[PDB]
């Protein structure tokens, strides 16, 4: 926060201290070369005693008084100025150049899924190092994390904001918001050629205008850390 | 703010009552 | 295809002498692709509408090429006259539900194909079949910040005066107690100096003396420490002025001629306001108030006009993000996602849903959003002026101290 | 400032804010709380919609 | 002492005015400058 108080009190100080000296001049009818700059800082740091020393009472005074004043204010200043992720993407080297670093990265993710298919469509040499390291649930995920055998973790979005919601100290939580893959919903898996969907369509439609899921929502989906 | 007056007053009376005993003895 | 001028995602300018529009590059040195546009030169009604050719390019244009490319298609892009959205609207022989604008353009069989930012609603999804959304973002309500500088400037007496006689007529009637004391038994002014260095640190300086001098050292400090806790308690607590912090707000739910705030016209945000169980003052609060088009509302907004403004969360995020005067509060509420308006006859449904899906599963919606939705992100008075009075009434005192001492030595020593 | 911050910033330890609190939501072994027996408030509790 | 018992203790007072006393006056100096803002700090919560 000294980007602007600094460079005002900087040329505050400045010109106090001309006067100071052009009044210590003044004061001849005890030596202005050092006396004067000894006196500029004697009294606004109170941790000293360099002063050793009727227009002078005065204007010492008056000084003192504007030191303890701005003392006070950047003490008060001080206490108002107290009241206030890992890795980004899978863009990220990290991820794509493991050995890169001394300690291995370990990934985990369930197999036979969805996830597992789309990292194996779009990245093969990522799929070939995820098969080294599985996990057949997100229990066994939960208790690595918890015991530190697994590094990072990778799912469905919605499945790890359960979890971060429903975790216990706070200590497992997501990088932030919006920096997902591919946003893609679930949907209702129907038969080919039924005309059921133009209803459910419909139907869900009008659920999500009229808000009649946000009990739902704010019932199901809840918990610490939010 | 309004406990000011107060607290100037609290040691009034103390002040006084030094003053009292060093004049009188 | 036809298309509605959104600032973020659609920005149109206008061409050269030669017809065309210049060959931009972006941060990393690449052609941006444009493509020519067909629409009215004003869009304000009671105007030569002349339809002039424009050039329009941004987000959805670069969509619209990677499909021209998958599958061969012959495209011209125009611009809706009414620069509307497009809902159903009451004219004469009142008993009649037509689409205007964009929507009414589409059922019109004017244009076949729309790509642009339109929020899939029912009442939209009753008559004109949508497709898979490109993004999930929701509503929001954007309201201008102001800067906090100073409030309360402390000069000589910021908070009263009446504490401050009292302080001085005290330190006036220890000061004459403790001569008279001195001269009952610092006859001079020695004692008062002394006095002035004990309040103010400067090093400037029987038992009866010792008491009145203890009680004063104990005294000087309590209304220095009281000031200063004073000063941090009004620091610390500080305007923090928030417009809207919810949907749920209460000041929201009651209508107020100091906070204005509307939407522009009809939307899915206004048929959304218009299906509310207990929502009915918003509608009588935002009548009264509407614009034409979000780069007016959001000027209006700017120029201290409106307070707050509904529109797509993404929308507001860009515009806080490319102008760091503005803010955007709140939560997501009533999200929902994009579409693309096309016939019920037509059979490019599976063609373009499949194409959109590749697009989003192969990383290009992200790549997109990257390079046109995140380019960049982002006392005065109270220690000014108090300072600049204590200054003149320092030099004051200097000046009217000078001739005192000049007529006072003269007068001593004439 | 340091002192100061941390005699501003303390527990603070709030038990329940409200009945819908996320805390109360979840079952915690830490933080056990129940009715005496049957009563209204028991039927309040098993007419409950989530 | 009775003048130095408080000289230092106040910030603003020059009373003092002056090997073993010299270590027990500083350290005495650092806890009133401690208490000081001890009290400051409780003021500060207090507010
Ligand atoms: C249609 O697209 C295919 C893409 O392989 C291309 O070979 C063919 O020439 C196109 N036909 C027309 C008429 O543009
Ligand atoms: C849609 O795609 C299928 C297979 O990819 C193709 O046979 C069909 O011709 C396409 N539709 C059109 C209108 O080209």
């Amino acid at each position: 926060f000294s980007a602007s108080v600094w460079v005002m009190m900087f040329v505050m100080l400045l010109i106090v201290s001309a006067i100071a000296v052009f009044v210590f001049e003044y004061f001849s009818p005890s030596f202005t070369i050092g006396k004067a700059i000894w006196l500029l800082w004697g009294l606004v740091f109170n941790n000293s005693v360099p002063v050793q020393n009727t227009t002078s009472k005065i204007m010492v005074s008056v000084w003192a008084f504007f030191a303890v004043i701005f003392l006070a204010s950047y003490t008060a200043n001080l206490a108002a100025f107290m009241i206030q992720d890992q890795v980004t993407g899978l863009s990220d080297k990290k991820f794509q150049r493991p050995h890169d670093y001394s300690p291995p990265f370990r990934f985990g993710t369930v197999p036979n899924g969805s996830t597992e298919r789309n990292i194996r469509n779009n990245y093969p040499y990522m799929h070939q190092y995820m098969t080294k390291f599985n996990q057949k649930g997100v229990e066994d995920a939960l208790v690595s994390l918890k015991t530190g055998k697994l590094d990072a973790f990778i799912y469905d979005a919605a499945v790890l904001n359960y979890k971060a919601g429903r975790d216990e100290g706070c200590k497992l939580v997501t990088i932030g918001s919006g920096y997902i893959f591919a946003t893609t919903g679930y949907g209702i898996a129907l038969q080919k050629g039924s005309p059921w969907k133009r209803q459910i369509d419909l139907a869900l439609l009008q659920f999500v205008g009229d808000g009649e899921m946000e009990e739902l929502e704010t019932c199901w989906l809840t918990g610490i850390c939010h | 703010d309004i406990d000011n007056m107060a607290g100037v007053f609290y040691m009034l009376a103390a002040a006084m009552a030094l003053s009292l005993i060093t004049f009188i003895w | 295809i036809v298309t509605i001028h959104q600032e973020p995602f659609v920005y149109v300018k206008p061409t050269l002498s030669d017809g065309t529009c210049k060959e931009e590059f972006t941060v990393n040195g690449d052609p941006v692709k444009k493509v020519i546009c067909t629409g009215p030169n004003d869009t304000s009604p009671g105007s030569p509408r002349h339809t002039v050719p424009q050039c329009c390019y941004g987000f959805c244009i670069d969509l619209l090429i990677k499909l021209a490319r998958t599958m061969n298609f012959t495209y011209e892009v125009h611009l809706v006259a009414d620069g509307k959205f497009g809902t159903q609207e009451r004219v004469n022989n009142s008993n009649k539900k037509e689409w205007n604008g964009m929507m009414g353009e589409l059922l019109s069989g004017q244009a076949d194909m729309i790509v642009a930012p339109l929020t899939i609603n029912n009442e939209r999804a009753q008559y004109i079949e949508f497709s898979k959304p490109f993004k999930y973002q929701g509503l929001t309500i954007l309201v201008k910040k102001e800067i906090p500088r100073s409030t309360l400037d402390s000069f000589m007496q910021p908070f009263q005066s009446t504490l401050w006689l009292l302080v001085g007529l005290s330190v006036h009637v220890v000061a004459v107690m403790l001569y008279l004391l001195d001269r009952f038994s610092l006859t001079l002014s020695s004692a008062m100096w002394f006095s002035w260095g004990v309040l103010l640190n400067s090093g400037i300086g029987s038992f009866s003396a010792r008491i009145l001098g203890m009680v004063w050292a104990g005294f000087a400090m309590i209304i220095v420490a009281s000031y200063t806790a004073n000063l941090a308690a009004f620091l610390v607590l500080d305007r923090p002025e928030e417009r809207i912090t919810g949907i749920n707000d209460p000041r929201l739910r009651n209508p107020s001629d100091k906070f204005i705030y509307a939407t522009v016209k009809q939307s899915s945000v206004d048929i959304y306001f218009r299906r509310q169980v207990c929502l009915s003052t918003m509608y009588r609060h935002m009548e009264k108030h509407n614009y034409e088009s979000a780069a007016e509302a959001i000027q209006a907004v700017r120029d201290n006009k409106l307070h707050a403004f509904i529109w797509d969360s993404a929308v507001l995020e860009f515009e806080a993000s490319q102008k760091c005067d503005l803010v955007t509060t709140g939560e997501l509420f009533f999200r929902s996602g994009f579409g693309i308006g096309m016939r019920k006859d037509s059979p490019w449904k599976q063609n373009v849903s499949l194409s959109i899906l590749k697009s989003h599963e192969n990383g290009f919606m992200e790549d997109l959003d990257k390079t046109w939705v995140r380019y960049q992100e982002c006392t005065f008075e109270n220690m000014a002026g108090v300072f600049m009075l204590v200054a003149g009434g320092i030099v004051a005192g200097i000046f009217l101290i000078f001739i005192e001492i000049a007529y006072k030595r003269h007068k001593d020593a004439r």
